[PDB]
């Protein structure tokens, strides 16, 4: 080898030869983007986004197929490779329709993640929809109370019955979150940044709750005695309870932020001072003036301003009110204190406005509920006079006027009537005009000519250096969301530039589909809206009392359940968002045709949506490749071209086996595998490394989930990343809600919940009844063999404790390596089948496990001869060199015979290693040797090194005898790279065997049959589903215990069932197949609170036993030592372990070389009857 | 009818490179290539059926639809 | 179990646990611990042994396998130990010992149960 010089990016590297640009870039920290690159598959081409520049050559080169050479110039930002990557991505927009956000989230001010929350509400996860909706609004519930809700204006429901109510659900979740301790964002560690914010309004509080999550130390000066702004001093009560802002402001509180009330701006602090002792500084003072009514007499007593009066209410101080009161005004404050006056008794409240109703800018409930309440209005009308008798006001003189033409708003300009004037007698007059921002208050700033602080766009910063402001200080008088928006936006601003480095808020770019008609929706099923529950008017008009109550759970999930998941549900791992993002895209230039092409599926697992596929092949490419099925391809050609399975058929028609590598594959969104939740939801998840448990090639995978629901599962990149049906798919039974939680006890011969202690002391004594009464050896235990090593040495442990020696399982097969060998374990590694020379794969070796048929796969492309032995097809038969279909083991005998005719075998070697030599010399002595058993041991003579790879759960144990004694004949036993390596069904079997689970059902069986066994402790097995015939040996068990994870048709006849969790939820350790040890991480909690090994700790306790984890993984680790098993890669290196530490030959009579048999494990049957009911393979 | 692609398929059979060969009989002799056909073809020949689907409609002179 | 349920005795022996008291279980009189040893790191020592030795039957072949004391009986039961039951179970006494595990037999799995009481 040789190392290479390169320079990538002005930085040199001395990278490895054979190495492409890619590979050298991702190892040393330099970005390049790619969408159609995989490691486990030859280069493509077709994307064209990983070109880079390289010096000396005129066209750019991709870093997924260039090799780099000594002395190359690397330049992978140039503006010809930026240029060229922006060309690519708008061309593959041009042909995209999707939607990265959807327009329930476009159109909320704040941005909150609507149809996240949404559905996780319509999961159960209300606390996950609290944190996902704090991660953009710090106050759910109160502005879920008081929100004109513009998101429903723009929900896609629309087109289909009514829009979801985000609001009522947001505030649902914020209810439920302040009943209980309210939800803290994790804090960032502190940065000893201090920042002062002036008011304690929605922005400044929204401000304080997005820097304290930073780390920065946050005051916040307040002028009211309160905290809260407009949302406690304007609001009414009937509108927001202050019980509830209340609690938003002391969570805020307990993030660290010191409020300081009482303190006003140019009072109490002067800028100065904040200037400096605090590096920045951000202003939500707010409009706190309300405007004068602008007409002659407006000084008179009686006419006081309309927030000014709202906040006198609020506050209980006394206000000056009578009979008859008008508001002047349309906004929010004229409607909130038209409703205040008639709630403190005034009799007559008139709201005079200048324009007509169309034009109101308040809600339409609102007035509507006020005119129910006993409000009036007059339209068309503004005022020109206050009639004032004696120095209070008398009446009112207004104008009235007409819409005449246009304004600046472009819609109608209202102009006066001449000769028009009416006179409105008046007790009380409240202006409320609008509010502008109190001029005292942001002394020594520039003020925009509307009155308002000037601040430079996507910076929120003012004249003064490190003073921010936003609000309604900035913008003026506007509803919340829009304040708590420009809170948050100044908050990141003012992050950044405590870091050091200023930078403008940056709108990120959202591809959108604005071509939707109802008409996409006709088929949708139409589900009525939750109803609203509004209180009587006349009751209402009263009192200070909330109009609205919040809905309840079910109607919550009900509600939630009717969105249409209009967003991307691969948004959040989306690769080519990322990419269009990272540079300046414009798609609007390219725009064109674009298909239409996606038709839905009804297949449960994967979903393929072809208006989202960028082409890369990469689906095409890992079912060619890697798994070897081969069940997608490419159709049409040219702009037409288009993925589809075979021969367009359905995927489950086709010979696909549903690994979900295409959907694990895809940069795009267009295929994914669905969610094994209620609905579907784009959640950022968390990613946990654990270990399949559903064979015993114990594929490692990270499984992604989101509150204590799982939400997807990932293969690991180890070798060839592949997940079988099972291990990607199956995981779905941790959500399942079937689950029992609680144990059951037979109370008047019914199933009934109780406590575990009762259910526990229950199973204790009905087992030591039965072995009081009926002696020793009476209790059978049926174990699954999906348990941790730890738990079946427990079980191991409680067995002797009962005197019971039979501790076994149901699906455990007789054993014939360790009459043989000396241990019953595979004598090589996984690792191996890549290097040795000739693989004999027995039985359904792909079918059953197909991350063995790739491995397989890999292993002859990699130069191995696979020989494939079996009874029916296989997909390892079309690189097999040698096939042989067979029914009996008179085939391994005549291949023994044709081994000893040629000579073969070495008969000094293999008599000095092997008794039992002459016995079976002679049994092969009348066999006939056919065409087929000459031509396979002329196979296994001329191969070096070899390797029987069988599967245990298909084949029977003569024929793992007579490969064994293949294997010892040729000598390809104890060696590197020769031996034999059995695929146990299940993902802990060699570890059971190990630990001392070694009874198999025939014997188990045929105890209870005699009458010898009496009781059975069946632990996640189902014999009753499994097989009908057992439904009668049940029958013969005075007792039966049961611990499932669900309520099985064998736990229903039980007397105690104990429940179970899943190995997700259950820490401990599995055995491989070929011995190695794996550790089951803590991917969830417990839902009911007890691990398995919790649960049979307590059990055993009860005995007298005191164990836990550590001690019994202790002696698991002595029990492997003492069989010299034990982090030992390949097995009788030195000797074998037979007492005589010799092969002991098989020697037996002809049976069936293959059998079929049933999956006693509850979750695995069930798995499995699950795809077979959907008509799906594996 | 799929007998009459039987005397094609043994022509060619021994090696899966003549599949494009395959599918230009087929198409002379039934005017068109039934999705049965492509199954026999499949069958008979042990090649994928994706791979053959492919093959078929990325020509033009393919046409996979009745007279 | 049925009389008298662990889990209460275990609630008023951690209450009273709660009070200060230290209970070193698996300590025993005369095998773990000498009296002597009490007399002199203790000021004062109160022996609360009780009677833990149930009485033998008195009668030629009270020593033959198949009978076992009443105490010892109960408190195999209570411990979850393996016991040597039988079809045919005959209680000797008339005391709270004698009915307790008549009862406990009942419970065990023995089809019939009789009490001899002189
Ligand atoms: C009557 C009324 C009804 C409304 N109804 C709705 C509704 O139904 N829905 C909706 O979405 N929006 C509504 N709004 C709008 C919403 O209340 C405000 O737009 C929002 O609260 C803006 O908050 P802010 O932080 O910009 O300023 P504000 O909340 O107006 O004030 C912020 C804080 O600044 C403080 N402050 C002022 N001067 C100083 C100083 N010199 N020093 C220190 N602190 C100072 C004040 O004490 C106040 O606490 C309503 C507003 C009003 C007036
Ligand atoms: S596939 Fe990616 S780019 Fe296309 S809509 Fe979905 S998230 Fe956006
Ligand atoms: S805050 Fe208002 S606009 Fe935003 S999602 Fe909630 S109701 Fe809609
Ligand atoms: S249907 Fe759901 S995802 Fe679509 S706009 Fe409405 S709330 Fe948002
Ligand atoms: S899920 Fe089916 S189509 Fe997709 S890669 Fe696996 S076998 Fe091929
Ligand atoms: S569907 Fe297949 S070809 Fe299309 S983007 Fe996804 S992986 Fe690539
Ligand atoms: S091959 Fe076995 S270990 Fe791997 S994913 Fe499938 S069931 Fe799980
Ligand atoms: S061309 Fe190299 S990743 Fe697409």
């Amino acid at each position: 080898m040789r190392l290479v010089r390169v320079n990538i990016d002005n930085k040199e590297i001395f990278a490895e030869e054979g190495k492409t640009i890619l590979e050298v870039a991702h190892e040393n920290n330099i970005e390049i983007p790619h969408l159609c690159y995989d490691k486990r598959l030859k280069p493509y081409g077709a994307c064209g986004l990983c070109v880079v520049e390289i010096e000396g050559s005129p066209k750019l080169a991709r870093a997924c197929s260039t090799y780099v050479t000594d002395k190359m110039v690397i330049k992978t930002d140039s503006p010809r490779v930026r240029n060229a990557r922006k060309m690519a991505l708008e061309l593959l927009l041009s042909e995209h329709r999707g939607d990265c956000r959807p327009p329930c989230v476009l159109a909320c001010p704040a941005h909150t993640d609507c149809q996240g929350y949404v559905g996780l509400i319509a999961n159960g996860q209300f606390r996950e929809a609290v944190a996902l909706i704090k991660e953009q609004l710090p106050f759910p519930a109160s502005i879920g109370r008081v929100c004109p809700h513009p998101c429903e204006e723009a929900c896609r429901r629309n087109m289909v019955d009514q829009p979801i109510a985000i609001a009522e659900l947001k505030r649902f979740v914020g209810d439920i979150d302040l009943l209980d301790d309210g939800y803290i964002p994790p804090i960032k560690p502190k940065t000893g940044k201090k920042v002062a914010i002036v008011g304690g309004g929605p922005a400044g509080l929204t401000c304080a709750f997005f820097l304290a999550k930073e780390g920065h130390d946050i005051v916040v000066y307040e002028a009211m005695p309160k905290a809260g702004g407009m949302l406690r001093y304007g609001i009414p009560e009937y509108r927001l309870p202050k019980g509830i802002l209340d609690k938003e402001i002391e969570l805020i509180e307990k993030m660290g932020v010191q409020i300081k009330t009482n303190m006003r701006l140019g009072v109490d602090i002067s800028l100065e001072y904040l200037r400096k002792n605090y590096d920045a500084v951000f202003l939500a003072v707010g409009a706190w003036k309300s405007s004068t009514l602008g007409c002659p007499g407006d000084s008179a007593e009686g006419v006081i301003g309309g927030i000014e009066f709202l906040r006198k209410v609020s506050m209980n101080q006394p206000v000056n009110l009578g009979q008859r009161v008008l508001v002047v005004g349309g906004g929010n404050t004229a409607m909130d204190a038209a409703r205040t006056a008639i709630r403190l008794g005034a009799k007559e409240v008139t709201v005079l406005y200048r324009r007509t109703r169309e034009e109101m800018p308040a809600e339409d409930i609102e007035v509507n509920e006020a005119e129910e309440e006993g409000v009036k209005f007059q339209f068309l009308v503004a005022p020109i006079e206050v009639i004032t008798d004696g120095g209070r006001v008398r009446a009112l003189k207004c104008q009235r006027m007409r819409l005449g033409d246009m304004d600046e708003s472009g819609r109608r300009r209202p102009v006066p009537i001449e000769g028009a004037e009416v006179i409105f007698e008046a007790d009380t007059i409240i202006s409320a005009i609008g509010q502008k921002v109190r001029v005292e208050d942001v002394e020594g700033l520039e003020l925009t000519r509307h009155g308002t602080i000037k601040v430079d766009e996507g910076t929120y910063q003012t004249s003064l250096e490190g003073v921010f402001a936003g609000g309604d200080a900035v913008t003026g008088p506007k509803i919340a969301i829009e304040a708590i928006a420009q809170g948050k936006n100044a908050a990141r601003v003012i992050d950044s530039y405590l870091r050091g480095k200023l930078e403008p808020i940056k709108e990120p770019y959202y591809v959108k589909q604005e071509d939707l008609t109802p008409e996409d929706f006709k088929d949708r099923e139409r589900k009525p809206r939750v109803p609203l529950k509004v209180a009587n008017a006349e009751e209402r008009k009263n009192n200070f009392r909330e109009i609205t109550s919040t809905m309840t759970e079910k109607e919550a999930i009900a509600e939630a359940s009717r969105c249409l998941e209009c967003g991307c549900m691969d948004y959040f791992e989306c690769q080519l968002y990322k990419y269009v993002n990272q540079y300046d895209v414009d798609p609007q230039r390219l725009s064109g045709y674009k298909h239409k092409r996606y038709e839905p599926q009804k297949h449960p697992f994967i979903e393929r949506n072809p208006d989202k596929c960028i082409l890369c092949g990469l689906c095409i490419r890992v079912c060619e490749e890697v798994v070897g099925v081969c069940a997608l391809g490419f159709v049409n050609r040219g702009f037409e071209t288009i993925v589809k399975p075979e021969f367009g058929l359905p995927l489950e028609e086709t010979s696909c086996i549903s690994c979900g590598q295409c959907a694990d594959i895809c940069p795009t969104g267009a295929c994914i595998g669905k969610q094994p939740v209620a609905k579907q939801v784009p959640v950022n998840t968390v990613a946990t490394k654990t270990v399949c448990t559903f064979c015993g090639m114990g594929c490692e995978m990270l499984v992604e989930t989101k509150g204590n629901l799982i939400f997807d599962v990932s293969p690991v990149q180890s070798n060839e990343g592949m997940l079988c049906a099972f291990g990607r798919f199956g995981i779905k039974y941790v959500n399942d809600k079937d689950r029992i939680l609680a144990p059951l006890i037979k109370v008047n011969g019914e199933l009934s919940k109780t406590t575990f202690d009762q259910a526990l002391i229950e199973t204790a004594k009905k087992l030591q009844a039965i072995r009081a009464s009926y002696g020793k050896d009476s209790i059978a235990i049926i174990a699954s063999q999906r348990l941790t090593n730890e738990e079946a040495l427990l079980l191991t442990k409680l067995a002797q404790k009962l005197d019971t020696t039979v501790i076994g399982s149901f699906d455990l097969r007789e054993s014939v390596l360790d009459r043989i060998f000396g241990l019953n374990a595979s004598t090589n590694s996984f690792d191996e089948i890549y290097s040795t020379d000739l693989i004999v794969a027995v039985g359904k070796v792909a079918e059953n496990h197909a991350v063995m048929g790739a491995k397989l796969k890999k292993a002859v492309e990699l130069g191995a001869k696979l020989v494939t032995i079996n009874n029916g097809e296989t997909r390892a038969d079309e690189r097999a060199i040698a096939t042989y279909k067979i029914d009996n083991t008179a085939f391994f005998k005549a291949t023994i015979k044709a081994l000893f005719e040629m000579k073969a075998v070495d008969e000094d070697y293999v008599s000095k290693i092997a008794v039992n030599l002459d016995e079976l010399k002679d049994d092969v002595k009348n066999v006939e040797v056919t065409d087929e058993a000459s031509e396979f041991a002329k196979i296994i003579a001329g191969a070096k090194t070899a390797m029987v790879i069988v599967d245990e759960e298909s084949v029977s144990d003569t024929t793992i005898g007579q490969l064994a004694n293949i294997l010892t004949l040729t000598q390809k036993i104890g060696r590197p790279r020769c031996g034999i390596i059995k695929v146990t069904g299940l993902g802990n079997t060699q570890g059971a065997w190990d630990m001392g689970i070694r009874m198999s059902k025939e014997g188990i069986v045929k105890l209870i049959n005699e009458g010898k066994v009496k009781a059975a402790f069946i632990v996640s097995e189902d014999p009753q589903a499994a097989d009908k015939n057992l439904g009668e040996v049940l029958d013969k068990l005075e007792c039966l215990i049961v611990a499932d994870v669900f309520l099985t048709e064998t736990g229903k006849r039980a007397d105690v069932v104990l429940p179970l969790v899943s190995h997700v939820e259950s820490t401990g350790t599995v055995t491989r197949a070929d011995g190695k040890i794996q550790n089951l991480n803590l991917v969830l909690k417990p839902k009911n609170g007890l691990s398995n090994l919790d649960l049979l700790l307590k059990l055993a306790e009860l005995f007298g036993l005191q164990y836990n984890l550590e001690k019994l993984n202790r002696e698991m680790v002595e029990l492997l030592q003492n069989e010299n098993k034990y982090n030992q890669q390949i097995l009788y290196t030195e000797g074998f372990a037979t007492p005589d530490k010799t092969v002991h030959l098989f020697v037996s009579k002809d049976a069936p070389a293959f059998v079929e048999k049933a999956v006693f494990d509850t979750v695995k049957n069930r798995f499995e009857k699950y795809l077979q009911d959907k008509h799906l393979k594996y | 009818d799929l007998s009459l692609l039987d005397p094609v398929l043994d022509e060619y059979k021994g090696e899966k490179s003549n599949i494009i060969a395959i599918l230009q009989k087929t198409q002379e002799i039934y005017r068109f290539l039934p999705l049965d056909a492509l199954n026999y073809i499949s069958e008979k020949t042990g090649v994928k059926k994706a791979k053959i689907y492919g093959i078929a409609t990325f020509y033009a002179q393919f046409r996979l639809k009745p007279v």
